[PDB]
């Protein structure tokens, strides 16, 4: 079950991440990609309060992706992001493309 | 009419036709100018607007002196006149397509303002330029001070505006007040009329952004740039290039 | 005194009078310059300030080299000197009336700064210009980098400042460093002295607004423009025009 | 490689070496340019970077029309290409040391952008300049519109960009597009290589501050200016002056 | 027209419910399932300020579903929920599965 | 690539619009329709702080659509909206219908 | 046209000053006197955020007047006020007297 | 009894309008002109919360006037204003001129 | 010197009253009438924080007048007002009428 | 003139940095070391709003030092800090030791 | 290494105390005296939230000193202070005198 | 006993001045110089709420010094400052130099 997860609001990241954990726990062999854009990109910073949760998602083999456009608009450096984070040119472009590839969309 | 628009396909002409007053502008002419610009701008076939005298000779000797003197104690006229000139100057300078002033004689004061509001100026050998408010104890609008400084810098701008002295075609060319010397606008208009009107309009806006203080590309200018590759003119350009023929925009 | 002011009605002269050191500026001269500007500015009859050598020849060879070398390890002198020059440059460039530099010889470094701070420059055939801090491992003040770039653009500004090489009168005229070539300031000063001092001062401020980044007219500039029609100079201008006589401002 | 860096002590050369395509830039060349700038910038001995053709003739004919058409319908290429050019232009224009473009032939479009990003340009008699996107329905990046307007003003900028017409070496010199006419960069490079690299780099940053809208000196620019007197280059300058020998920077 | 509606933010429930009413009114014979999770689950409480609106949606034959994971994290008892509410193990799992079944996703 | 974009939160319109600009810049020949509903409809007012951005999207040939139900609930008049704005009976109905027509959904 | 302008609220000084500029621009040869009292007197301080605007009004030959009673109640020193400012014993007394002299009253 | 009424503060428009109603009710055959400028101009928008009150004043034959300078500074379009609203070049200029014509001034 | 003084903002009553004291002290034999309306009417309550100041104005033979329309809209009883306070049907009607009788208007 | 500068409050970093610029500009050949600890350490992050100012201080040959204890307590990674930043085991230990070496202390 | 530590802001005591712990841990055989004055004196109360930390500093042989002038201005009784606390007539006088004795100053 | 006192925070000036009074009272024949910079410079204005305290310090022969850089950044005129106030080019430069001359540093 391929699912492309969207997270855009920084203030809702904690709940969004718990929702992804819920998704993983409920759907056996789920193939999950989480795309963070807009203000939510800040959650991928090394000093992020949700770092341990993000790292746990990575441990669970979940693909964590950050939007480059968002990284730039938030004046963040790739050096500042959690190691092992993949980046795409556009978070919204990735979300749309993954859907065209058959991934089920979930907005958190 | 003393100010009229002629539309001839890709070319429009804003004609000043008041030879017996050396093309001096009255209040009604200033108020009329924006209406003519709107008429020209609504024509999809247009590629370039030429501003010129209908009868050669003087381009525009500036303010109608009889009108100035008759109304010298009329506060309502001064306020109406100030607003009308400022509107005309603002709109001409931001006309969507390339604009060219063809100057064949005296281009003084408010006349110089009109020329300054065009994208480029061509001066014939009899062309003369001056900005003369200091000879009557008046000021020049800041909008037009900026148009002048943009072209010639503050040193020459102050030389011209403090003295009110005229300069000839060659000096205007030397200091950057006019871009070209020549007897006719035909060659330039021919070049302007055949390029992409998507390109000219977009580039014109970029130049204005820079003049208004924009220093770097931002998301919007990157988008405008990118949108060119999705446009019909780019497709005509590349198609024409492959067929080894001139593009038809 | 090595720097003094002469007031002659409509014209004032800021005279540099130190021929045996090629008009080089000492610290006290830099500190003295603002005081002389204040004296000139307080004279209601003044219409134009001319900056020139008292004895022809070199305009200003720049820094007093004996003073520079004697104080090369004196942090207090360097800080005092930096501040004094910056004040002088700031105040000269914003003098209320038109200012003209008459350059008849070498105009180097800090001397070039003085010339750059005037509204316009006239160069006689022996005039030479250069900005030479790069030859001593020093920098030029940003205020004065801007004065230079304003006139000649960044290409020529860097050519001059990176090399410290001198250019002659004709090249300075060609690149926009000086506005006029001539043997004397008399003709220009005559023109400047006879126009409205309301106009020149207001226009000067408008040009400075543009240089400081103002793009469009705003409520304040519209008001200043309008106030001209309520002024005594405008009344003299229109009265003179009706009587077919020259205005007396 | 079609774009390579040669480092020869105080002088580095950015060489364009693709004679069979008139030095046209491909995407990989644009992407390669910043890497070469970084290599040059890391060399403490460097004093000046020269940008030139490896084989004389054309400086840079602009985009590889072949590659452009091959990817006319490829949005990924257009976005990648846009970004690569913008990076190259941004970095070249802000290279820490003086940069000189030696133009000996056609310098068109993206080629003109490269030349515009250098501090100064020298044009040999065969040099030709043009900016031609309007002939394909494309736009010019705002960053590069500004580089052009900085040098030649908005009148000439629009003349060139609206028409896409070429101008010769003498006209480019006349309008301020190039600072110098000559057959070789050797004399200028000799002058640039012998002055203080503390000075050139600091002055270069001041000029850029002015171009980015800085009007007056502030605390930081006063500090930079002052720091010159604490520097090794100033000590070499004054020491050399006392010994009546040329400074060795 | 099958639509799986998501509601996750409690503070936006009033507007979300009006949006569902809008959806129903605009799409003839719409088959709607609304899944509430995260803090939005509180809207399904018997004392909820939007109870009357939820009951009206039920009247309109709209399926109202609450997330069990969310019920648990908000320390709520099934006894506290509006009668006639269906519950799924995971709100996000339901949203993803319904989409795989052809339901159109709408995040409110 | 057909994309139907949703914007519902007024306080997130600035970021949403930048995201649409990102989408446009990243996806070549994207066919974009932006539907604003709930409080976000206020962004389409003539006096809107994002008017210039919306106008730029229009310039880029992006279809800007406002929800009539939302216009009514926010007590706004069509006379108050940016010229050239299209209106649909229901923003959510449009979002669902466009998806059924093959448009890829992106919630901002 | 003689106009006596009143300004009494410090928080509305910026708008009041723009209104005076509007008055000046609209009425040819207007003869304007602006009287500031109560908290608005603070706008005449040398460190005032509206100093440049006040100075521009002075340039336009507008008479700027401060109330002494107000200067005293706000514990301000004449040394602290913008140079060229005239002072009257009572701002309200001046406003009333100017009106009795034929000046048209405008409260801003 | 000719009265020229001024309203300049948007936050006080509701009370100002009630005051005009009071004026009308108390002064028989009052001839009233209300000039709104500065931020108060927003009250003349079609979506204004005081629209019904303004319309009632119009019904009572009260002349409602908006300042053009204010319309411009608030970035409003005439298309956005309540129909039947007259506009003057300057609100303050109108207030002063009406007074010179014998109209009694009332600042609200 | 007849002066009709207006006070309409409750939060500015303290300063307004000091301004009236200033007026009285500056204009010999001033004949003053102070009309309080809108929220300022609350200052005439027996428990008002400015009661002592109002009583002092009364001592100085200043006429203190309260608006009946305002008393009604603020749900106040005449029994609650400071003794010796005169009331008029309309504060604004009084202000306009006094002006027509030759009283100089001062808005505080 | 050796000066050891202390900066400990993140909210005061902008002013502190301007003060260091002031120090540099005023004291010829000043030898300056700036030690940031406690919350101020955040100013040395690559995405810091004062990065350009810090970089300018570095250009002016000013030694910028960050406290390791503070880096650790703020959960920051050295990878996240501005390049060219020196680190000491203890910011306070450095401040005290530099003083014992003859450096003049300045707390900002 | 003799260090005289100053603490003056009550709201910063927790961080200040951790800084002293840092100092102690970093400087071998440090001789530390901590002087609390102004509002920080409240941290030496028996019911203080930082009591356990202060007691630990005492255990580490750190001299904890409270300012008598501050104790008096905060209306505190010596009976209320942590046992084993030394008091000086003036906290600032102590800080200055210790420095004259060669102690290195650290303001926290 | 030579002491150079620093005051930089305007909101803490009252307490700082009391601390200086404490210092003076506690240290016999103290030679005190107080340097105010950053926002604290505002305390030296003629209309300053602490003027009487500053004047009392002057009476006690305490040298009160204001930073010119700070005077400039706060847009204040020397004409606005308390008479008898000395000014230095840089407050921080003065603080450092006095310390090099043997003055004991006290930051308030």
């Amino acid at each position: 079950m391929k699912v492309v997860v969207q997270i855009k609001d920084f203030d809702k990241v904690p709940q969004a991440l718990q929702s992804v954990l819920n998704l993983f726990l409920d759907l056996g062999n789920a193939e999950i990609e989480v795309v963070l854009h807009q203000s939510a990109i800040k959650a991928l910073l090394l000093n992020s309060p949700t770092r341990s949760i993000i790292e746990e998602l990575i441990k669970l083999n979940i693909l964590i992706v950050g939007c480059e456009h968002s990284i730039r608009s938030q004046n963040l450096d790739h050096r500042q992001l959690i190691d092992g984070i993949k980046i795409v040119r556009s978070g919204v472009g990735e979300i749309v493309r993954k859907q065209s590839e058959g991934w089920i969309y979930l907005a958190l | 009419m003393s100010l009229r628009l002629e539309r001839d396909g890709a070319v429009a002409r804003l004609l000043i036709d008041r030879a017996d007053r050396r093309n001096a502008f009255s209040l009604d002419m200033w108020q009329r100018l924006p209406e003519l610009l709107a008429e020209a701008s609504g024509d999809d076939a247009l590629r370039v607007l030429v501003v010129k005298s209908a009868n050669g000779g003087a381009f525009c000797a500036g303010a109608d002196i009889a009108e100035l003197l008759a109304n010298k104690d009329d506060a309502a006229f001064h306020l109406a006149n100030q607003q009308a000139i400022n509107r005309a100057q603002y709109e001409l300078a931001r006309f969507r397509l390339p604009t060219v002033a063809m100057v064949e004689g005296d281009c003084i004061g408010g006349g110089c303002g009109i020329a300054l509001a065009c994208d480029m100026r061509i001066a014939a050998p009899a062309a003369r330029f001056g900005i003369t408010p200091a000879k009557l104890g008046l000021v020049y609008p800041l909008h037009d001070v900026k148009l002048l400084v943009d072209l010639v810098g503050p040193g020459q701008a102050r030389r011209l505006m403090f003295t009110g002295g005229l300069i000839d075609a060659n000096e205007a060319h030397r200091i950057g007040l006019v871009e070209l010397l020549g007897e006719s606008e035909d060659a330039l208009v021919g070049q302007l009329a055949t390029v992409s009107s998507f390109s000219t309009q977009a580039i014109k806006s970029f130049v204005r952004r820079v003049l208004d203080g924009q220093v770097a590309d931002d998301t919007l200018s990157l988008c405008v740039f990118a949108s060119a590759t999705l446009g019909a003119d780019f497709r005509e350009g590349t198609g024409a290039f492959l067929e080894k023929r001139p593009p038809v925009f």
